[PDB]
RNA sequence: CAGGCCUUGACAUGCUAGGGAACCCGGGUGAAAGCCUGGGGUGCCCCGCGAGGGGAGCCCUAGCACAGGUGCUGCAUGGCCGUCGUCAGCUCGUGCCGUGAGGUGUUGGGUUAAGUCCCGCAACGAGCGCAACCCCCGCCGUUAGUUGCCAGCGGUUCGGCCGGGCACUCUAACGGGACUGCCCGCGAAAGCGGGAGGAAGGAGGGGACGACGUCUGGUCAGCAUGGCCCUUACGGCCUGGGCGACACACGUGCUACAAUGCCCACUACAAAGCGAUGCCACCCGGCAACGGGGAGCUAAUCGCAAAAAGGUGGGCCCAGUUCGGAUUGGGGUCUGCAACCCGACCCCAUGAAGCCGGAAUCGCUAGUAAUCGCGGAUCAGCCAUGCCGCGGUGAAUACG
């Protein structure tokens, strides 16, 4: 029972960043600390290292993990 | 309440949901009042000196 | 009960509106 | 037609101060509509007495916010001499309406 | 009537029923008395303290 | 740790406030962190001239600020040459177009701020505790007054143990509403930490 | 906490110096901080015809005096609070008794909620406490009618809507009233037990009030403060994470396990509060959260606001059920820069435990318990089932 509304949330740090690298093909990598951005299309087939809080966890980005945000891929705790 | 915190009054939070009432006479920031910019405490202190207009002490 | 949304107490106790409790 | 109303957190200045209004008008004006009392509006503070800790203790205050009406019906335009500049009180505002 | 509720209007409507009946022959004030419907019902809601959950009953402790 | 303000648990009976004014929700404390600083300035200027009380007054953008002295000299100063500095230096803070009265403390042993900070000086200068203690009593207990105390808090004479001294004389019936008992409070600074003198004058009844 | 950064600072008072005044708009890299940089801009004093020169305020660099520490010590401390405990007790003055610590008073008999009062007494009196003066509730009056009503009577757009009246209700100022005063019985008194009259009867209910002191009680992270300790950092900025972890255990609670109950309709009766850049009537879109538009409020005048339990009618028929709503898929609305970690709120689908809880253990003596709902502080929103108040309905029992 997700939502946010109307708007689609994604901070223009990578996105100017992440589109800026396919007017040239492609490349390898993305350091970030934005997680409170949303995964878009421009970005299938991209690599980008999340920032867990402590260091920064490479996130191949797919097809289906779409609508979801880059946080949802980097696991904040450590666990047993 | 350290002074470099009591900069809360910057009002240059870059996004208003940083703001922070934050008592003006101590410096309080965990039960500051709206209607006094006092927090539980100092409120407590001047209400009983009489250097609150008004506010007396409830009974009934 | 007083804990399920999708009744008339459910909302009232919750104190919200909605298809289960319209607003008159 | 003169509607003043008079707030303040004293009943008694309020009061006084609201019966000073009242003859400097019965002696140039309408018997006008009286001093209306008007329900208080209380503010209540509850304050947990000693710092930290011992949640089980608090203090109790309250702000009562007194009201009146007076009234004066019939714009005498006499009273305004006795109702101009021959005030007292100290912690009473006052709102005047036609 | 007005304010409270229909238990309490009932009663309310009790005692000027009484009062009115009396101003009407002050002589059945005898006959009332014995009865007390002359009589006003103090019992009120006691105030809430603070500390208790609701005026007197208290928190519960546990394994003190 | 028991005993309420003398001062707030009397304010609707015998004892005033030190502030008199209607404000609205958007005022009120605006004109409060002010009227604060008002205290605060006068409080640590007009130290010498022994300061009992500040009343201040407002209304439309009017102010009263009458201060409360024993010695009304220091205040005024030469001539005038003073209550004129500390007004402009006043209005300056607040341009509200600010009045200043001085009022003057008629026998200063019947103003419990200013026994305690007696006492509470004569405690920086090394005095001894209990003499002050026992003076300021008679000082007061002798200009008049149905009763008096005094109550200095620890660390006397920079006593490793913190104790609490204080002896008084007369009624000093705290539970009775129906007094009117100045109450003072003075802190009192030293090599060996803060001491709080504490003082009570019993001095009406109705 | 990790990482990127400032280091006379985010903030005080000052200082000697190269320099440009102030303060306005820019651009690079940036996650943001920062850091590098570009123009706009030459006001104010005393000189000088002028170019210009020296000063004021301000800011800028480099070096100072110093800032800053929620760094340690609550047994170095102030202040405030908790606690025994609203328990009825703790003391003093003078006298008297003891070599003395100390005693007497304060013990004793009656009595009381009470060191409350009476009677006794080598003690006579006092303080601090009890009580009483302060607040709220219960009856009546006086002052006061843009809130009350045909109480009355006159017009109904049947709405106290109109007229106009304050009498009622109420609002809120001020007073009246209760004193064991009156009657009988007991007593020596104080004061019991009964009766009358009264709204109210013997502290009529409920508050605020918590003595000398005790826990080397609590708080250095509210604040204040002595002493240690760090100063390119234990100080400061920022982005992100963590305070929300989960094999487990406990406290306080919420919702339940159902028929005296659960649904859906329709209907009735409260009090307190809150409402500018905020309550939001009404209308329209949407199942809805919510969105549009939009009247009124500056608030006894408008709004929050439906009170809910109750009542009338209908359904369910004892099933893990039309009980219970956990969990989990979906699809959405909002606030907010931003809801992955980590927000509520709708709507569809899911529909878990739970048939009343071992040993133990908590509350409450009357408008109390139990039960039902309403408001507020804080607050963008909210994880409030918390807390502080509010008013409906309204018991059981106390031999001892
Ligand atoms: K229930
Ligand atoms: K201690
Ligand atoms: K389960
Ligand atoms: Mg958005
Ligand atoms: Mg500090
Ligand atoms: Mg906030
Ligand atoms: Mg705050
Ligand atoms: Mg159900
Ligand atoms: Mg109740
Ligand atoms: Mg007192
Ligand atoms: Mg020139
Ligand atoms: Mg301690
Ligand atoms: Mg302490
Ligand atoms: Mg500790
Ligand atoms: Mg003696
Ligand atoms: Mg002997
Ligand atoms: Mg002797
Ligand atoms: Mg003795
Ligand atoms: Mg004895
Ligand atoms: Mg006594
Ligand atoms: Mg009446
Ligand atoms: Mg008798
Ligand atoms: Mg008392
Ligand atoms: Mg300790
Ligand atoms: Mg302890
Ligand atoms: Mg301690
Ligand atoms: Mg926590
Ligand atoms: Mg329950
Ligand atoms: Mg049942
Ligand atoms: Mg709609
Ligand atoms: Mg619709
Ligand atoms: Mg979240
Ligand atoms: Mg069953
Ligand atoms: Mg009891
Ligand atoms: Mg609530
Ligand atoms: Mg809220
Ligand atoms: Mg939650
Ligand atoms: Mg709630
Ligand atoms: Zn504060």
């Amino acid at each position: 029972p997700r939502s946010l509304k109307k708007g689609v949330f994604v901070d223009d740090h990578l996105l100017e960043k992440v589109l800026e690298l396919n007017a040239k093909g492609e490349k390898r990598l993305i350091k970030t600390w934005s997680r409170r951005s949303t995964i878009v299309p421009e970005m299938v087939g991209h690599t980008i290292a999340v920032y867990n809080g402590k260091q920064h966890v490479p996130v191949y980005i797919t097809e289906n993990m779409v609508g979801h945000k880059l946080g949802e891929f980097a696991p904040t705790r450590t666990y047993r | 309440a350290r002074k470099a915190l009591i900069e809360k009054a910057k009002r240059t939070p870059k996004f208003k949901v940083r703001a922070y009432t934050r008592c003006v006479r101590c410096g309080r920031a965990r039960s500051v009042y709206r209607f006094f910019g006092l927090c539980r405490i100092c409120l407590r202190e001047l209400a009983h000196k009489g250097q609150l207009p008004g506010v007396r002490k409830a009974s009934w | 009960g007083k804990g399920d949304r999708r009744t008339r107490r459910g909302k009232i106790w919750r104190g919200t509106y909605g298809k289960y409790r319209p607003r008159k | 037609k003169i509607r003043i109303k008079l707030r303040g957190f004293d009943h008694k200045t309020l009061d006084a101060s609201a019966q000073k209004i009242v003859e400097a008008a019965r002696r140039s004006g309408a018997q006008v509509s009286g001093p209306i009392p008007l329900p208080t509006r209380v503010r209540r503070f509850t304050v947990i007495r000693g710092p930290f800790k011992h949640k089980d203790s608090r203090e109790h205050f309250e702000l009562r916010t007194h009201n009146r009406l007076v009234d004066i019906i019939n714009p005498n335009r006499k009273t305004i001499e006795q109702l101009m500049t021959l005030d007292l009180p100290t912690g009473v505002e006052i709102e005047i309406k036609t | 009537v007005r304010g409270g509720g229909k238990s309490g209007q009932i009663d309310a409507i009790k005692l000027g029923i009484a009062r009115a009946l009396v101003q009407y022959n002050p002589d059945y004030r005898a006959k009332l008395k014995p009865l007390g419907f002359l009589t006003r019902d103090a019992r009120v809601v006691e105030r809430k303290k603070y500390g208790k959950h609701k005026a007197r009953r208290a928190p519960q402790y546990s394994k003190r | 740790g028991n005993k309420i303000h003398p001062i707030g648990f009397r304010l609707g009976i015998t004892r005033d406030w030190e502030s008199r004014w209607y404000a609205g929700k958007k005022q009120y404390r605006h004109l409060l962190l002010e009227d604060q600083r008002i205290r605060g300035l006068l409080e640590k200027e007009l130290y010498s001239a022994g300061l009992a009380r500040v009343d201040i007054e407002r209304a439309a953008d009017n102010v009263a600020v009458t201060v409360h002295v024993a010695k009304p000299g220091v205040v005024i100063g030469r001539g005038g040459e003073r209550i004129r500095v500390l007004r402009e230096e006043l209005a300056k803070l607040t341009g509200k177009n600010v009045a200043l009265n001085v009022q003057e403390v008629q026998n200063p042993n019947l103003s419990a701020p200013l026994v305690a900070q007696r006492v509470a000086e004569q405690i920086e200068r090394r005095f001894a505790v209990r003499r002050a203690i026992k003076q300021a009593v008679q000082r007061v207990m002798e200009s008049g007054a149905k009763g008096a105390k005094v109550i200095v808090s620890g660390r006397i004479g920079g006593a490793e143990q913190a104790r609490t001294e204080w002896a008084a004389q007369g009624r000093v019936p705290l539970h009775t509403l129906r007094a009117n008992i100045d109450y003072g409070f003075a802190l009192a600074r030293t090599t060996y930490g803060v001491l709080g003198v504490k003082a009570y004058i019993f001095l009406g009844e109705v």
